[PDB]
RNA sequence: UUAUUGGAGGUAGAGCACUGUUUGGACUCAGACAAACUCCGAAUGCCAAUUAAUU
RNA sequence: AUAUGUUAAGUGGAAAAGGAUGUGGCGUUGCCGUGACACUGCGCCGAAAAUGUACCGGGGCUAAACAUAUUACCGAAGCUGUGGAUUGUCCUUUG
RNA sequence: CUGGGGCGGUCGCCUCCUAAAAGGUAACGGAGGCGCUCAAAGGUUCCCUCAGAAAUUCAUAGAGUGUAA
RNA sequence: CUGGUGACUAUAGCAAGGAGGUCACACCUGUUCCCAUGCCGAACACAGAAGUUAAGCUCCUUAGCGACGAUGGUAGUCCAACUUACGUUCCGCUAGAGUAGAACGUUCCAGG
């Protein structure tokens, strides 16, 4: 789905979360864009779900832009094992979305077409997100 | 044509940009070479409308002490998440 | 071309930690051209010379004008500091190799009164 | 289960150990270091351990060589 | 002189730091009060602790 | 304890100038991530003066 | 109690994604009284558990609620008034 | 020692991070190394400047520094 | 304005154009001698008919690359108070733009 071809350190600490984005708050690639509201962890699973409903709404015409991508490995322990004996085993990969960041872009297409792609990508993301254009 | 400005004299509290934010105005700064650094109060809603004229780059008229010296835009600020200005650097030109 | 100037300015900048950084002073600093030979008497702790003598001063006789120009050199300059009162000396050769005009300047200097 | 890590060093206690502008005697220990972070100045000495030490008695101060790079120096006093 | 300082609030609940301003103070219990002569060092000592103490 | 002065240090922040991760163009341009990255960088805390006003 | 607004659920007096011609404000446009929207305040659905009401302490209240701003009073073994006891330090009076 | 004990792992030293800009600072928290080697890989004096990309040019240092950082 | 030698955070540079000659500085000329190349008078070092500004070098004009850099705003924060992220006071970045900016400078010797 989307994750490093290698990073250095397999087990890391969890990225803090208070806060406002601190880059990446402008549509620049394309026209239309989602843009966040809501601290989460946005998964590299939800991202490729969210892509493909977009693109397949759009049926493959226009182009889209992914903002964000999944840096940091997050760990998970075995079932019933006690507190204790050392860390747990990469799990996953996960984005730090706060408020502020656009998380897609869209291109290429009408401005209700593009609303539409969008509102339906925007429901399989564990955040509140607004539609913003570029910024005129 | 020309548009009326209030300078904001003296220390600017935190409180005192928070609660103009929160009514309609804006602080801003125009300088250049021969006049600098007058800290002035800008209003968001006719910003906008002489915006919309002339463009984000262009030459926008403002009066910088009840007259006109071709001011220009240098930057702005802006927040993604209101749609609300922040502050402008007016470079005299 | 390696303008072999600025190479001894290297020389003598690595030359001049361990000398008038900590040790001993005045400095007689030499410097050596195509032509003459120079070398004046210096004090770092306020930056000013106290001493000048030259190859070209009215030193000349037409003699084997290198070596010998260097010996006349380092008798004035030895005459001109011990008239000041001026025992003392540390040599910084200034990134010349001890040898020949430089080590004439030097081993003329120790015969006419000023002791390293 | 194990871990493999849980092994550490004992820290040396590093850093400054002389204020600035303060009196200080003929031997005493001005920085800890590893290498270079600060140079000796003047009446100022660096042991084989790097580390700095005063040769005289007087006033320490802090100054800057050139940029990007520091130095201690112990005055006369009086 | 002037500046007369009141202690109003406990210092119970409070931090050491301000507890030992109080003290340089000279002001003791609560409700109980100093005088001073003005200084930009008795203003910095006010300053710290001005929610506990009021000037007049 | 405060206020005046001087100093050591690299965290919050931010940034991509090194190390690594990373997106879209041309044949280098834009845009992002970092406890074990830093060209940068506080507020405070700390060390002093042999300084004052209180206590 | 005084003044100006909000809401109508008994919210107040538990809980999310998401859904909606609930109502107040400011703003901004498109056709001549109707449409679009932007950001907002207060709500409403989502909302199912075991002995007994049972998520205000009770009665009871839509004002005895919420926001904004003033003027009184109640309230502690705090502080102060009066009397007394012990230990100190000053000497206005070894007081 | 031990998120009860047992079985597993660990026990001394060095270097980073956690560590919150002085110093110190814990966990069966995250990563590595040591139990040597050198008679010149030691002292002193002179001289010299690298990797890599196209004997020459570019190069500020991207090399090397016995052995981890 | 020339030379030697120190101090300075590139406002001190890199790059591009123009000017300058043997009074100074170098190129040069060649290995008799001092010394030298782990091969090589290329360097180092020794002595010097004669010649040139070509390069080095010093000076003049450039804001292209660097270095420097305000005010205003923002982020962040010590303190306080509400209570769960604000709301009041203080300090106050980074980045980016307006700008300095093609160095100042001591002591000696010389044509002066």
């Amino acid at each position: 789905m989307l994750l490093p071809k290698r990073v250095k350190y397999r087990r890391q600490h969890r990225p803090k979360t208070t806060g406002r984005s601190k880059g990446g708050n402008y549509v620049t690639f394309g026209e239309f864009g989602l843009q966040a509201t809501t601290t989460s962890w946005i998964t590299s699973r939800q991202i490729e779900s969210a892509r493909i409903a977009m693109t397949r709404y759009m049926k493959r015409g226009g182009k889209v832009w992914i903002k964000i991508f999944p840096h940091t490995p997050y760990t998970k322990k075995p079932l019933e094992v006690r507190m204790g004996a050392g860390k747990g085993a990469v799990e996953g990969w996960i984005a730090v979305v706060k408020p502020g960041r656009i998380l897609f872009e869209v291109a290429g297409v009408s401005e209700e077409v593009a609303r539409e792609a969008l509102r339906l990508a925007s429901h399989k993301l564990p955040v509140k997100t607004k539609f913003v254009k570029r910024e005129e | 044509a020309s548009l009326k400005s209030i300078i904001r004299q003296g220390k600017q509290t935190r409180s005192d940009l928070k609660q103009l934010r929160k009514s309609g105005k804006v602080p801003a700064v125009v300088y250049g070479y021969g006049t600098k650094n007058v800290s002035v109060k800008v209003d968001e809603v006719e910003f906008i409308k002489v915006i919309r004229e002339v463009g984000r780059n262009g030459v926008i008229e403002l009066g910088v002490g009840s007259k006109t010296i071709k001011v220009m835009v240098a930057d702005y600020q802006f927040d993604p998440l209101k749609n609300q200005i922040t502050h402008i650097d007016f470079l005299a030109i | 071309k390696i303008d072999k100037n600025k190479v001894r300015l290297k020389r003598h900048a690595r030359v001049r930690t361990n000398l008038s950084g900590t040790a001993e002073k005045p400095r007689l600093n030499v410097y050596r051209s195509n032509k003459h030979i120079y070398a004046q008497i210096i004090d770092d702790n306020k930056g000013v010379t106290l001493a000048q003598a030259s190859s070209k001063d009215s030193d000349i006789a037409t003699t084997a004008t290198k070596v010998e120009l260097a010996t006349k050199v380092g008798e004035a300059i030895a005459k001109k500091a011990a008239d000041k009162g001026i025992k003392e000396i540390v040599f910084d050769r200034g990134g010349y190799l001890y040898h020949g005009r430089v080590k004439a300047l030097a081993e003329a200097a120790r015969e006419s009164g000023l002791e390293f | 289960s194990s871990t493999k890590n849980g092994r550490d060093s004992e820290s040396k206690r590093l850093g400054a150990k002389r204020a600035d502008g303060q009196f200080v005697t003929g031997g005493s220990i001005l920085y800890r270091q590893r290498g270079t972070k600060i140079y000796p100045g003047e009446n100022v000495g660096r042991g084989g351990d790097d580390t700095l030490f005063a040769k005289i008695d007087g006033v320490v101060k802090f100054e800057r060589k050139g940029r990007d790079k520091k130095q201690v120096s112990v005055y006369a006093v009086a | 002189a002037k500046l007369q300082i009141t202690l109003t609030r406990s210092v119970i609940g409070r931090p050491e730091t301000q507890r030992k301003t109080v003290e340089a103070l000279g002001l003791k219990k609560t409700n109980s009060s100093v005088v001073v002569e003005d200084n930009p060092a008795i203003r910095g000592q006010i300053n710290k602790v001005k929610h506990l103490v009021t000037v007049e």
